[PDB]
């Protein structure tokens, strides 16, 4: 509950 | 979405995707130009290409479910999009893990202005 891209 | 992808990254790398991978190199973030800085950055480049091949979907927003069987990530059947998005994320999370030995702190908080020139997928 925590990746971008 | 970033929720599912972030979860995989933590499970596979032991690091919180944000802020660990959200500002890394030229491709781990929102940017998308220049030559990837290293292996980890190439993982993000590839992830972008994977997402770029899901025109009929909403990679960043669409929510999907996944499980872990025998210690490995398993994308179960949902919508075609949910399955494909899951696979793109799975491949990248594992890529990050496989390349942790070359993850370099110097590439964190990397300014996009240092990244220019479109690179073909």
């Amino acid at each position: 509950f925590l990746s971008y891209k | 979405s970033l929720l599912e992808f972030g979860k995989m990254i933590l499970e596979e790398t032991g690091k919180l995707a944000i802020p660990s991978y959200s500002s890394y190199g030229c491709y781990c973030g929102w940017g998308g130009k220049g030559t990837p800085k290293d292996a980890t950055d190439r993982c993000c480049f590839v992830h972008d290409c994977c997402y770029g091949n899901l025109p009929d979907c909403n990679p960043k927003s669409d929510r999907y479910k996944y499980k872990r069987v025998n210690g490995a990530i398993v994308c179960e059947k949902g919508t075609s999009c949910e399955n494909r998005i899951c696979e793109c994320d799975k491949a990248a999370a594992i890529c990050f893990r496989q390349n942790l030995n070359t993850y370099s702190k110097k590439y964190m908080l990397y300014p996009d202005f240092l990244c220019k020139g479109e690179l073909k997928c």
